[PDB]
C-alpha cells in the first residue's frame, strides 16, 4: 500500500515536474553546451595568440 | 538557468579578448613582412642591374 501510495504520489509530482522541468532541463543540457564549445574555442585562440 | 546564462557569457567575453588581441599580432608583423619585401625587391633590382653592367663594362 506504500508502494500503492508512494509511487503513485511521486508518479503525479513527477510529471508535474515533468511539464515544467524538462522544458527548462532542455534549456539548461543545450546552455551547458554553450560552454563546452565556447571552451575549446578559447583555447585554441589563446594558443594562436 | 540565469546563473548558467552569467556563467556562459564570460567566455564569450575572453574569446573576444583573445581574437581582438591575435588580430593585433598579425596586423603588426603584415606591416614588417611589407616594408623587408619592399627592401628585398631594390636589392634583387639592384642585382640584376650590376650582373648586367659589368657584362657590357667588359
Amino acid at each position: 500500500t506504500s508502494m500503492k501510495i508512494q509511487f503513485k504520489t511521486a508518479m503525479p509530482p513527477t510529471e508535474v515536474l515533468l511539464e515544467s522541468i524538462q522544458s527548462k532541463v532542455e534549456s539548461i543540457e543545450q546552455l551547458q553546451r554553450k560552454l563546452q564549445h565556447v571552451q575549446p574555442l578559447e583555447q585554441q585562440n589563446n594558443e594562436m595568440c | 538557468d540565469s546563473y548558467l546564462k552569467h556563467q556562459e557569457i564570460v567566455l564569450d567575453t575572453l574569446l573576444p579578448q583573445t581574437v581582438s588581441n591575435q588580430w593585433r599580432i598579425n596586423n603588426d608583423y603584415i606591416r614588417q613582412t611589407c616594408t623587408i619585401v619592399e627592401e628585398m625587391n631594390i636589392q634583387q633590382r639592384k642585382q640584376i642591374n650590376d650582373l648586367e653592367i659589368y657584362r657590357k663594362r667588359l
